[PDB]
């Protein structure tokens, strides 16, 4: 129930954090980078995440 | 009904603890906050 | 610099009334109390004047400060608030524009923001700063001496760091010492006439409700034994992302039943209430 | 190994019985 | 002599001077720990830090090095850090009669008088931080300097330091001048005032002064004072068991949260250390019932004092009380923690603290970190292994600028805690007589209190004690007898700084030597000596060797 609680009591706390953009990947390259488009706009590479 | 609610959480041990967030992913996002805090 | 949290109950109902009045404007006004000490000063009226931001003519407050001395205790203008509807309850230019002649009326620096919108029907959302100053850059303000004014309070939100001066302050509490008078006397706004608990409603809107319910219980209990007919090993957390649909299997249940008891009970309980006396 | 072992485990059962009464009172105002 | 025994028996002199000697004999202090704290250079923090860690460190020891390496960094922070400056020289130089007012030639008020009044002002704190719990001439020189004084700004330390030294005596006119002093009804006096009366009358149940003080504590408006009367009456009720229950039944009643604190701070101190069920029904309980936070930390806070008889007992129900859903009841679980267990190393205090540093709230973090620092104290990483980690960890968080500037505050005064005496003073509020040191108690008491004021929770000397066997044939003549060990050497292990770009148990200890507590059971009687001891050897401090 602490648990319960502590979630939702950080709740608002992580609704804080701004949205995250979607993305359509291409290819991949070396060195952990990833060419991904955004929907009506260019193209970003993106290094990944350790995870 | 009252012998059922009893008897369904006398079983379920083995909950661990609450996990809220990582210490190294809080840190991280504070010190992202920060130094976007002029951006 | 633990000498903020001047708030009076009272006080706290008049700006959240003239803060949720005039909602697109920031709106103004005075807040007068008593300077009891320097760490503390007591507030006991507040007031607003009209306005079409702008600083009010000095005739206006001094007609009021004037007929307020016989209206009860004499006041001491102990300073003044604003509005900043769905904002982070942060200083403007407009604002720190005027805050310092306002020092050189009284030195303590009174710069209550209020607002009505983040300030939810459960929690409430206030700033009063006091004069966030940047003259000196290597000196902040003169107390350093405590983490209550420093440490204990939380932390201030991303954007007041952003479009608020950065070298911010204060510390709002509700500070009333819980007058239980007054606490007493407001209690519950929704206790009803002694009479009016003694009432029946009526018993046929009674029966044709229970005839209502009966069949959303059929069709609650149709939906559950589909479900628990399904029983897949598709694990209940795929299980969870495809819940998003019509289905509610015992996703209601409680929400008649107990509404059927409440509904018969209380009529029971009120139907033997009122016999062995009554006649 | 005598005596005392009897006195302590009366002690802790009081200390136990402590942390029963407080569990529910906890538990009331935890939920609410 | 027999006429002479009076005072070697009632005088408490030599106690303090051969600590003095043990001290300045045994002084394995580190000089560049304060090089390395040095780096975080800003004009907030760091210089009070620093002038509390190295006092901390370097107590009663009378090293002028810290604070004559440099004159423009030691008076670069200003009107509150002065004061703090003139407060930790008491302590550099405390336990001494001679260098105390002559050392402060230079700080006098009539010397030079300043602009500044602070540094004038916490040199009576000095003095009264230097003889505590020593009457005498010291009592006259402060209540004549309180005689005559300006404003109340000068008068924090000296009220402070009279507190201090004339605390156990129960002076009559002392308490007299503090009841003007109170009746001031202003706030710079309050913090001066509501505390050494609370000092003074401690376990005297004067019940003029509590009935008193209850009356001025339901009119008055400074905060200061409303704290400095909250701590008053926690300290003037003492160890009575039952008495203070009507008195702690009216301040938990009342509806004033700083009150209700102050009850909370009663039934901690004048039920001391004992296992009453029946206290801590009512005291858990209203530990979560309460409303306010302060006062549910201060609840919090009171099952550490109560717990000294076997504070095995604590970890295991406030290890749940650690993981709350509010901050401050973490953070009064980890101070908790580290006020029961005030001395040896337990594994479970360690392995419940180690994950409360890394909660993403500031003060908690403070508790975490003040937390380890007691825990694990003149621990020569065999004890537990973990003392090498948290130095480490402690010097990673000193050197970031990402952390919370209270957090880093916490590290300094960490370090200030660990190197005590050259460690060689520690925090162990229990004699070997099965007794609890009272001025250990009251000064770790005190120490709490560092939210709200600072140079307050610089009253912590009361609680350091050396932990060294002494040896000494007569009355004065110091002998010189050199035993063993049976045990591993590597418990006699010192910090050994590195500083970098087959064993013998046979460790010979003269007369003032250094030995943890559990290394008592250990040592090698002398037995090939001239000397023999009368008593046999289990307790510290100072003992009989009656020579062949």
């Amino acid at each position: 129930l602490n648990a319960k609680v502590r979630l939702l009591r950080e709740e608002l706390q992580l609704l804080q954090e701004q949205g995250s953009y979607v993305g359509e990947v291409v290819r991949a390259m070396d060195k952990k980078k990833v060419l991904v488009k955004v929907h009506p706009e260019g193209k970003f590479v993106v290094d990944v995440d350790k995870n | 009904h009252n012998m059922s609610v009893k008897a369904m959480r006398f079983p379920p041990k083995s909950y661990n603890k609450d996990l809220e967030s990582a210490e190294e992913r809080r840190e991280r996002e504070q010190q992202d906050l920060e130094f976007a805090k002029e951006m | 610099t633990a000498e903020q949290v001047y708030i009076s109950s009272l006080a706290l109902l008049k700006m959240l009334k003239h803060g949720r009045a005039g909602v697109p404007m920031e709106v103004m006004g005075l807040m007068l109390g008593e300077f009891v000490d320097d760490y503390t000063v007591r507030v006991i009226d507040v007031f607003a004047m009209p306005q079409s931001v702008e600083a009010v003519d000095p005739v206006f407050q001094a007609k009021m400060l004037d007929m307020l001395k016989q209206t009860g205790r004499p006041e001491m203008v102990v300073g003044w608030y604003h509005s900043h509807p769905g904002f982070g309850c942060w200083l403007s230019g407009v604002d720190i524009n005027t805050q310092q002649s306002f020092e050189a009326l009284s030195e303590r620096a009174v710069a209550v923001v209020v607002d009505p919108i983040q300030s939810v029907k459960g929690k409430v959302v206030i700033d009063a700063f006091r004069l966030i100053n940047a003259n000196m850059m290597v000196l902040g303000h003169e107390p350093r001496q405590t983490t209550s004014n420093l440490g204990h309070l939380n932390k201030p939100s991303i954007q007041a760091l952003i479009h608020g001066l950065n070298r911010h302050y204060y510390s709002i509490t509700i500070n009333y010492r819980k007058n239980e008078l007054e606490q007493k006397m407001l209690l519950n706004l929704h206790k009803k006439s002694w009479m009016e608990g003694l009432t029946l409603q009526d018993y046929s809107e009674h029966c044709k409700h229970n005839e209502s319910v009966v069949k959303e219980m059929l069709e609650l209990a149709k939906n559950y034994n589909k479900a628990v007919e399904e029983e897949d090993k598709m694990t209940p957390e795929q299980l969870a992302i495809k819940n998003v649909g019509k289905q509610d299997p015992k996703r209601h249940l409680e929400e008649h039943v107990d509404v059927l008891m409440t509904s018969n009970i209380v009529q029971c309980l009120a139907a033997m209430l009122d016999t062995v006396v009554f006649k | 190994d005598l005596y005392s072992r009897y006195k302590k485990l009366q002690q802790e059962l009081e200390f136990l019985e402590v942390q029963e009464e407080y569990i529910k009172d906890e538990q009331k105002n935890l939920k609410k | 002599d027999q006429t002479l025994k009076m005072i070697k028996i009632l005088s408490g002199e030599m106690a303090i001077e051969l600590h003095l000697q043990f001290l300045i004999r045994n002084n394995n202090t580190d000089l560049m720990i304060l090089k390395n704290t040095k780096d975080a250079v800003r004009n907030s923090v760091c210089h009070t830090a620093t002038v509390i860690a190295n006092s901390f460190m370097h107590c009663g020891t009378t090293s002028d090095q810290f604070l004559r390496d440099n004159l423009e960094w030691l008076a670069r922070a200003t009107n509150w850090a002065k004061f703090t400056a003139t407060a930790s020289l008491g302590v550099i130089h405390k336990g001494h009669e001679k260098e105390a007012l002559q050392l402060m030639a230079t700080y006098l008020p009539k010397d030079t008088s300043p602009g500044s009044a602070y540094q004038e002002g916490g040199g009576l704190y000095a003095l009264g931080l230097i003889h505590a719990n020593h009457g005498g001439d010291i009592i006259d020189y402060l209540l004549n300097q309180l005689k005559n004084a300006s404003n109340d700004i000068v008068r924090h330390g000296g009220s402070l330091g009279l507190g201090l030294a004339a605390m156990g005596t129960a002076r009559q006119d002392v308490y007299d001048l503090l009841k003007t002093n109170l009746y001031q009804d202003d706030a710079v006096t309050g913090e001066a005032a509501g505390l050494a009366l609370g000092l003074v009358m401690l376990g005297s149940k004067n019940a003029q002064a509590i009935e008193d003080m209850v009356g001025y504590a339901q009119e008055t408006q400074h905060e200061k004072i409303l704290r400095g009367l909250a701590v008053g009456i926690a300290l003037v009720m003492y160890g009575r068991m039952e008495e203070a229950d009507a008195l702690i039944e009216s301040l938990c009643r009342d509806k004033d949260p700083i009150l209700r604190r102050s009850g909370m701070y009663t039934v901690a101190m004048a039920y001391c250390g004992s296992g009453n069920n029946k206290a801590i029904r009512r005291l858990l309980h209203v530990a979560v019932s309460d409303v306010n936070d302060d006062v549910r930390r201060a609840a919090v806070e009171s099952l550490g004092f109560i717990l000294f008889r076997t504070p095995e007992q604590c970890p295991s129900v406030v290890s749940l009380l650690s993981e709350s859903y509010n901050p401050h009841v973490r953070y009064g679980a980890a101070m908790a923690l580290g006020i029961c267990c005030a001395g040896t190393g337990n594994k479970e205090a360690i392995n419940l603290l180690e994950p409360m540093t890394n909660d993403p709230v500031n003060y908690v973090r403070q508790g975490a970190l003040i937390a380890s620092a007691l825990i694990m104290i003149q621990q020569t990483e065999i004890t537990c292994p973990k003392v090498n980690q948290f130095r480490q960890l402690y010097s990673k968080v000193i050197n970031d600028k990402h952390d919370d500037v209270m957090a880093k505050f916490g590290a300094i005064l960490a370090q200030g805690i660990l190197d005590a005496g050259g460690h060689n003073v520690t925090i162990s509020l229990q004699s070997r007589t099965g007794h609890t040191h009272m001025p250990s108690v009251v000064g770790v008491l005190v120490f709490t209190q560092f939210w709200f004021w600072f140079p307050l929770s610089h009253f912590l000397s009361l609680a350091y004690t050396p932990t060294c066997v002494i040896g000494l044939n007569k009355d004065l003549k110091m002998p010189k007898v050199q035993y063993k060990s049976n045990c591993k050497p590597s418990t006699f292990a010192y910090p050994a700084p590195l500083e970098v770009p087959p064993e013998p148990n046979f460790q010979l200890l003269d007369n003032p030597a250094r030995v943890m507590p559990a290394q008592l059971k250990v040592l090698t009687m002398p037995e090939t000596c001239r000397y023999q001891p009368f008593k046999p050897l289990s307790i510290g401090g100072i003992i009989i060797l009656k020579d062949t």
